[PDB]
């Protein structure tokens, strides 16, 4: 009954925005999600609860001293009808930054929040790095669908390849399987095209193309989803799509990752990179 | 289920058909209860002979005893004091079982007070919870006198009231001049009636000593009665009465028959009569000093001779018909009054009893325990009778007081078959009354197990239990009773007799099988 | 409600103290908010009583031998130390069993060391050794031993725990080992919490390789319940009726082998939260077996606790859950007509220690009758969290009352009724105003389940509207 | 019961066996096998007996009294967070940090920890 | 609300330079509570005119304990309504000296005597080691501003260098910053320019220096505070140029701390 | 042999006893146990099995051989100070820090600590 899901991808793309945007599509079909927060950022539970940020899991341990004494009903927010959580992480320098999806994780599942209660639980990872905390999720067999937002850029690809490289390293002990790809509009002309072909090479799929629509930051400004703000928008519509799919999809495949010549060949093709030559180098 | 004009206890409630089946499930699905037929062959195996010696082999393990620990008697030898707060130094655990313990078989309150020491006592000791405790009590309930006794506890860590109760008046927690008599009580030395004779001679030696060089013996011309642990309400009534109709002047020292018989008329009295101070400093002033159980009152004996110079008589429990008569007797040689004829009526009253009662008497068998005191003024009473006593039990007897009932049951023919026991507890006596079966029982309600057990074997094996002595639970307003002088042997003699007859009518109730003894006239 | 002079009641009451006393017992008193939730900010618990204040709570010894260990039938419990102890508590407290008792069953019967001076000074060890060969010698069909301590134990310095592995190992029975030494703990309280860790570290992990048990997935056990005058017997009948089968009784009735059952069972009821929470907790932890409170006290609180057990099943269960509750509706509503006529309006304050006084409130209310008054001996603080809501508006609230302290706050109350304990029950008597036992059901009960309201209604109104109480007072008076 | 006694005055972890329930306290156990706990008082008013107490069977945790003069000087060596002092009062759990001279030794496996400075630092 | 600590070495006048500091604050109609944080419980005597103030650490132990003691019963109010506390130690070897300081910030708070609209809070601390209760005013960020009273002598110059070392340590977690170097004379040669020279190496300005008279001596005898002694003095206004240097001080730095030889060459090029 | 688990992950430490010696390293016993130490790699190189070991009987430490492997990944790590490499190189006594995977239990009791993190914080 619970689907464990995850958004993986390079800081600054656009996880939080359109995870809780499917988030509060998802409530519309009667859809119990949850939200929980796996950014040292903790801002992936603003627009659901119009708050300025939730209170993380490491807020509340080390304000009333432990993680024992935290109770689930202040540690889990209901907006949207949709329950939200902030992992939050550990003061920048010390310890390991993704140290508070780990605490999160295991203060959830054993206060019972976990419980099969809801139909969809998803993570918002960030996955500008693959290390301890932000690949504990993999590791430990908590999100059995992966996907990963990734636009035109060669930083964004880059990421993506390497989260691809973490699902296939635990793909014979765990059900840890690649579900498809999301793509944002980055205003690049050629990128709806050039994330199908890294699919492809990825053996997975292009799951939905989301376009850069400016309707999504007057509902930033209100603290909303965009879905709520303007229900009969067609960005709303987009995000529907996305939400649709991503429940319909079947496609749950370990991915062949490629190595850095075959990805910069593929920016070549597309465009964004230029055709260079061994003989033009010295100059 | 239940009828509402027919409303069920859990007797006979769970003697339904729905609880019956449901407790047959409840045992043998996960109980793992032994067979029925392996349970009553070890039954039948407690009731032999060889069970009995392996019994008897006991050292370590004591099962069912008869006696209460020490601080038990120092409280109900403190409520016999005037406005006296009994003061129990140590764990407050021991007080909530003293009073509830004394509530069940008086059946009225029973106000004590603990200083609740705890593990920071148990490492630091308890001066700070004397001071405190002293000071709280004083001011809330307002005892004109606090006797302090001791817990187990107490005694172990090595806590010396003497140095805390000083320290407790030198630095202000109570007046330097008032009263805190107090005494150690330590619960594995003797038993509760040794508790008693320990606070008695605290509070003895608390008001007389520092004066004793003024007091010369005979002065106010009364005689001082010690009654020691005493739970029969009418045992106090029938000495004032008979010394009053004596006209002898007389002193008795812890009386608390007056707080434990409060009148209920709307209102609460903490405290009722109790001595007053001003007996205890002239106790010294008297004639003599009589102890009504000298058996557990030996340590007061040595202060009242070392200390008051009183010449304290060799005299039996008033109980039954020698003692009685050797009482009054003593008591008129000492205070120079004759024993007037109210007293010669009642005694020719008891001989009367005795001889139309006689025939329902003789030969009957008894098993009895309880304390030294009361079990040899009982015994002695039982062979007046022409009763045959078979065991005599008594936990907290020791060597002397067992020889000296031997030499009374070897002054009668009656005595042939009783045997003595010290130190032996109910589950000894459970084995005695199997393999030498007795006509009954007289003790304290903890005997009733006995009975149920006797039952178990067969109705003619069951051996039925008489209610005398301490404590009585399951009856209501025995403690009302008298025991000593006259009327308590004829109170005695009638629950003996009448107790005969009643389980005579019992075995003779079937129709057409035994019916023909059913006599109306006996 | 009339917070106002409540308020002045308490000061009024506490100007007898010492300044020490009366800083204190300011703390224990309040007046109840209903609209509260943490009553840390309201109320204080779980402190040492003041000394010499004729306090009501009792020692370790009585939490852990006479409220937990005791009501196991098939073990032999030894009261270790002096023989004050055991005596004053045997067979004082009814716990139904059903037994031969000195054959199968010794839960009547006073097992002690009766520790003497040479004990207290030379060791005391080898007298234990020596006491647990002969219990094996004259009671043979006994299932296990515990040895719970007296104060003298831990103050002399004795080690019960490697006689009791030496011993255990040596016969091949379970002997468990009970520090529950008077002193230790300023109530009961800790009693229960001591006696749950022994069962814990002793008992509980026995059949932990063993998977004969055949379990079905409708296995409960009851936690919590004594089996007060047959409370616990009761309350079983209703959860077999709807269809639950309950392996373990915790600990009325109980036997060893129910307690070593009972991590194989889908759901623990538990009645007592003080005494059984931390077992409970343990449990849940270890084995993953979910746990709730529930209340079997007035058709009410009944109902509302049948249907939430049969909410933790299938649907099987709950259409059985409404079969009971139709079943047995006829019963208690008859019950209700009898009775809360003579009942309606009464004012009750009731003073008993941890789960009754919160849990009482509701069969009280059942019957028309208020509770102006509530109090615990030794409740925590969590405990008076769950008491407040039950509580009325501006009703009194004390904790470790003080026997000064109940009479000056009854006397100027004057309710219908009291539920205390034995302890409180002749004061009260003399003054007028008829009382309760609440711990003993004064030698009646069963109180739990449908037929135990019956009971408990016929009780009320047998004491409140007794014909004593009109003649306190002489016509010449 | 068993006991480790971790100091870095001390060149090795001891392992020492205690018998449970002991009037004598962990000062007792100390005492007995020289481990060079700091004891400078004889009331249990100072805080030289700081103890960081570790218990290793973690199943095995007893519950015990805090009592309120151990308490109060826990307090004044700012050992005694508000969140242990609460666990104490409602849970009868013992706090990380104890008095030893106030420790009574319970049946199940500790790590004893002392820096041989007074509490308070 | 600012919170100031005064720390310097034992003996340099650190209480009678902070009791004619508030003095003078209290003239200007400031409310201002003083805390003596010294096992010596003479920090508060010229501003109440008694023997000993009682300390809370007597007043805890005589009377049970902490929980029991009254905010009355340790909170004295003064000459111009200056709010007076005083924490003593414990008694030579029975356990850290520090915890008497520990022991009354805490019942402080509790009690909330701080948030009785204060302006000013004052701690008379030991300096002569930086450690347990001495050093929890900067440990637990309780003292935001500290000023160091020292003087030209190498134990007093010692004694500055080491609280500026605990400064930085602790820095990085609470804002507690040095404030400024208050220099007393002992009557030396080239004092002024010495103490200024150890100010800047620090890079914290020195506040102000105060000559030795024997004014505060004659007052010392009354138990009166200097500037309520005689406010026309020559030192009863340098109190107040104190004073007023303090309250409207903006700049706070960080210390840098300096080596033992660094000082020696301090001292040494001083012709001492 | 004694194996006592501690991590702030954990609710409780964990009791644990475990054969001295087995071709089965300390990752083996944890595993066994369901101590979640975190294992990820199969060749020793990866270093996310760090633990820290505190011999609790310290009469009863055992020479043990610290491998090329082992010694090379703790420097990596930066857990292996020059102190104990010393130590490990003359003693043959084992470091404070160790890698679960490559580590072989003696006949000793131990506290392992670790925090959930991979070795490198
Ligand atoms: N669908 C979208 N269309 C236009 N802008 C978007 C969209 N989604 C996100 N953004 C913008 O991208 C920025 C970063 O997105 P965010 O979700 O914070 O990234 P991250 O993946 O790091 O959480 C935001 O300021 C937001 O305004
Ligand atoms: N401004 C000053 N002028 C002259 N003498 C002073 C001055 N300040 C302090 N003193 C003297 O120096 C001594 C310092 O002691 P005091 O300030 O009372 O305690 P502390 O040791 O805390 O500084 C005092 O005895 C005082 O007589
Ligand atoms: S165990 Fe407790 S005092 Fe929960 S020690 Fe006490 S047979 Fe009371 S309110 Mo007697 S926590 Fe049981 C109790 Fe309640 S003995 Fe009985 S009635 S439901
Ligand atoms: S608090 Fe609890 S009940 Fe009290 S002793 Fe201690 S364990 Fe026991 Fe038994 S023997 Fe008599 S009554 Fe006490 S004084 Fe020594
Ligand atoms: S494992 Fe990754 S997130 Fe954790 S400390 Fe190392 S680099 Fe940072
Ligand atoms: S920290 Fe400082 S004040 Fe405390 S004991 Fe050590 S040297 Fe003394
Ligand atoms: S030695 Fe002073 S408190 Fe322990
Ligand atoms: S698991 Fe990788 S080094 Fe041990
Ligand atoms: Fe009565
Ligand atoms: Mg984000
Ligand atoms: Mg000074």
């Amino acid at each position: 009954a619970m689907r464990q899901c995850a958004i993986y991808g390079k800081g600054g793309i656009g996880k939080s925005t359109t995870t809780q945007n499917l988030v509060a599509a998802l409530a519309e079909m009667g859809k119990k999600v949850m939200i929980v927060g796996c950014d040292p950022k903790a801002d992936s539970t603003r627009l659901i609860l119009h708050s300025k940020a939730q209170n993380t899991i490491m807020e509340m341990a080390a304000e009333a001293g432990t993680v024992e004494d935290l109770e689930l009903e202040d540690v889990l927010k209901a907006g949207y009808g949709v329950k939200c959580v902030e992992s939050g992480g550990p003061e920048p320098g010390v310890g390991c930054a993704g140290r508070g999806v780990i605490t999160a994780i295991n203060f959830l599942e054993e206060e019972g929040a976990y419980e099969d209660d809801l139909d969809f639980v998803f993570y918002d990872v960030l996955g500008d790095v693959v290390c301890g905390g932000f690949a504990m999720p993999i590791r430990e067999n908590k999100a059995q669908e992966i996907y990963i937002v990734c636009s035109g850029e060669m930083m964004a690809m880059y990421a993506a390849n390497n989260i691809s490289k973490g699902i296939v390293k635990y793909a014979n002990s765990g059900s840890v399987r690649l579900g498809g790809l999301i793509c944002n509009s980055r205003n690049t002309d050629r990128e709806d095209e050039l994330i199908i072909a890294l699919a492809n090479k990825l053996g997975t799929q292009m799951i939905h193309f989301v376009p850069r629509d400016n309707v999504v930051q007057r509902a930033e400004i209100r603290r909303m989803t965009v879905i709520e703000y303007d229900p009969k928008a067609k960005q709303a519509d987009e995000y529907r799509a996305l939400a649709r799919k991503v429940v319909d999809n079947k496609l749950l495949v370990i991915p062949n990752p490629i190595t850095m010549d075959e990805l910069e060949e593929l920016l070549m093709e597309f465009g964004i990179m230029e055709v260079e030559d061994e003989s033009i180098v010295g100059k | 289920s239940q009828q509402v004009d027919k409303i069920k206890a859990s007797y006979p409630l769970f003697l339904d058909q729905d609880y019956k089946d449901m407790l047959a499930k409840k045992r043998d699905g996960f109980e793992e209860k032994y067979p029925q037929d392996k349970i009553d062959e070890v039954f039948q195996w407690t009731t032999t002979k060889e069970y009995q010696e392996l019994n008897f082999q006991r050292e370590a393990l004591t099962v069912n005893p008869a006696k209460a620990c020490q601080p038990l008697g120092a409280v109900l030898c403190a409520l016999g004091f005037e406005k006296t707060m009994p003061y129990v130094h140590g764990s407050q655990g021991c007080v909530a079982y003293f009073r509830s313990y004394f509530n069940r078989h008086f059946r009225e309150p029973v106000s004590c007070v603990s200083d609740s020491m705890t593990e920071d006592a148990a490492v630091f000791g308890g001066q700070q919870n004397m001071k405190d405790g002293l000071q709280n009590c004083k001011a809330t309930y307002k005892p004109d006198m606090i006797a302090v006794s001791t817990t187990c506890m107490a005694e172990v860590i090595g806590d010396d009231l003497n140095a805390f109760i000083n320290n407790s008046k030198k630095e202000g927690f109570i007046p330097d001049e008032f009263p805190v008599p107090f005494a150690h009580t330590p619960s594995f030395v003797g038993s509760h009636v040794t508790g008693w004779d320990n606070m008695f001679e605290g509070i003895a030696r608390y008001f007389t000593l520092k004066s004793m060089d003024d007091k010369v013996v005979g002065s106010n011309k009364k005689i001082n009665i010690v009654p020691g642990f005493e739970t029969y309400l009418g045992n106090f009534r029938v000495i004032k009465r008979m010394l009053s109709e004596m006209g002898v002047g007389y002193s008795l020292l812890s009386d608390p028959e007056e707080v434990l018989d409060t009148p209920a008329d709307g209102q609460f009295r903490m405290y009722a009569g109790g001595t007053t101070q001003e007996e205890m400093k002239d106790a010294p002033n008297a004639l003599n000093t009589v102890l009504l159980q000298p058996w557990h009152l030996e340590k007061t004996k040595k202060f009242v001779e070392g200390t008051w110079k009183h010449e304290v008589p060799k005299l039996n429990i008033p109980m039954g018909l020698d003692w009685t008569d050797e009482f009054l007797m003593k008591v008129s040689e000492i205070s120079g009054q004759p024993i007037p004829a109210s007293l010669t009526k009642e005694r020719g009253r008891l001989v009367d009893m005795m001889t139309d009662s006689h025939t329902w008497l003789h030969g009957k068998r008894f098993a009895l325990w309880g304390d030294p005191d009361f079990v040899m003024g009982l015994v002695k009473f039982l062979l007046e009778l022409g009763c045959e006593p078979v065991h005599i039990l008594c936990h907290n007897g020791n060597k002397r007081w067992k020889k000296a009932v031997d030499a009374i049951l070897a002054a009668s023919p009656y005595g042939k078959n009783a045997t003595v026991y010290i130190g032996k507890d109910l589950w000894h006596l459970r084995s005695l009354v199997f393999t030498d079966k007795p006509d009954f029982m007289i003790g304290n309600s903890y005997g009733k197990f006995i009975q149920r057990d006797t039952l178990h074997k067969g109705k003619e094996f069951e051996v039925p239990l008489i209610r005398i002595g301490f404590p009585i639970f399951d009856r209501h307003h025995l403690h009302r009773s008298t025991t000593l002088g006259y009327e308590g042997a004829m109170q005695i003699l009638t629950t003996l007799v009448n107790s005969i007859l009643e389980r005579l009518d019992e075995e003779t109730r079937g129709m057409q099988a035994t019916d023909y003894n059913h006599d109306l006239v006996r | 409600m009339s917070r106002e002079e409540v308020e002045s009641l308490i000061q009024e009451v506490l100007e007898v103290y010492p300044e020490k006393a009366r800083k204190d017992r300011n703390k224990h008193l309040a007046v109840n908010d209903p609209a509260v939730t943490q009553s840390k900010k309201c109320i204080i618990s779980n402190k040492k009583s003041q000394p010499g204040l004729m306090t009501i709570r009792g020692c370790a010894y009585a939490g852990s031998k006479g409220v937990v260990w005791g009501p196991i039938k098939d073990m032999i419990h030894i009261s270790h130390g002096p023989v004050g102890c055991g005596q004053y508590s045997r067979a004082g407290r009814r716990n139904y069993y059903i037994g031969t008792t000195g054959v199968n069953a010794f839960v009547t019967m006073n097992f002690t060391s009766d520790f003497q001076e040479k004990d207290i000074v030379f060791g005391g060890d080898k007298k234990l050794a020596k006491l647990i060969d002969e219990v094996e010698t004259l009671f043979p069909l006994n299932k296990g031993i515990s040895v719970q301590s007296e104060c003298p134990i831990g103050l002399i310095g004795d080690d019960i725990e490697s006689v009791s592995k030496v011993k255990g190992a040596e016969l091949s029975k379970t002997i468990v080992p009970v520090r529950c030494e008077g002193f230790r703990g300023v109530s009961q309280s800790l009693g229960h919490h001591i006696a749950n860790d022994a069962v814990r570290d002793w008992v509980l992990g026995k059949r932990d390789e063993d998977t004969t048990f055949a379990s079905t997935p409708y296995d409960v056990a009851i936690i919590g319940d004594y089996n007060i005058g047959g409370d616990a017997w009761s309350s079983r009948i209703l959860l077999e009726e709807m269809g639950l089968r309950c392996v373990a009784q915790w600990s009325g009735d109980g036997s060893i082998s129910e307690i070593e059952l009972t991590p194989k069972v889908k759901l623990n009821l538990v009645h007592c939260y003080r005494s059984m929470n931390y077992i409970s907790r343990h449990m849940e932890e270890k084995y993953g077996i979910p746990w709730m409170e529930y209340n079997f006290f007035g058709p009410t609180k009944t109902i509302e606790s049948l249907r939430a057990i049969a909410a933790k099943f299938d649907e099987s269960i709950q259409k059985k859950c409404e079969e009971v509750i139709a079943k047995y509706k006829p019963e208690w509503e008859a019950v209700v007509a009898k009775y809360r006529p003579r009942l309606e309006g009464k004012r009750v304050m009731l003073y008993i220690g941890g789960l009754r006084p919160r849990h009482v409130i509701g069969a009280y209310e059942d019957l028309g009758m208020e509770v102006v008054g509530t109090g615990y001996e030794f409740a925590h603080n969590d405990d008076y969290d769950r008491t407040m809501k039950e509580m009325g508006d501006s009703t009194l609230l004390y904790d470790d009352v003080t026997g000064y302290e109940f009479e000056e706050f009854v006397k100027r109350i004057k309710p219908d009724l009291i539920g205390s304990g034995i302890k409180e029950k002749f004061i009260f008597q003399k003054m007028g105003i008829p009382f309760r036992e609440m711990h003993s059901w004064d030698y009646s009960g069963p109180y739990h389940g449908f037929d135990g309201f019956a009971i408990f209604a016929r009780d009320m109104d047998m004491t409140l509207n007794n014909p004593c109480w009109k003649k306190l007072q002489a016509p010449w008076e | 019961a068993t006991i480790y006694f971790s100091s870095p005055l001390m060149p090795h972890n001891k392992k020492v066996q205690a018998v449970a329930g002991k009037r004598s306290t962990k000062k007792g156990v100390a005492q007995e096998n020289g481990v060079k706990i700091p004891f400078e008082c004889q009331d249990g008013n100072c805080g030289s007996c700081l103890v960081k107490i570790t218990h290793l069977d973690g199943e095995r945790i007893k519950g015990m009294l805090l009592t309120d003069k151990e308490r109060n000087v826990l307090k004044s060596v700012g050992k005694l967070p508000k969140s242990e002092e609460e666990r104490a009062a409602v849970r009868d759990l013992p706090p990380t940090y104890r008095l030893a001279c106030q420790t009574i030794v319970t049946d199940e496996d500790l790590l004893v920890e002392f820096t041989g400075e007074p509490g308070g630092a």
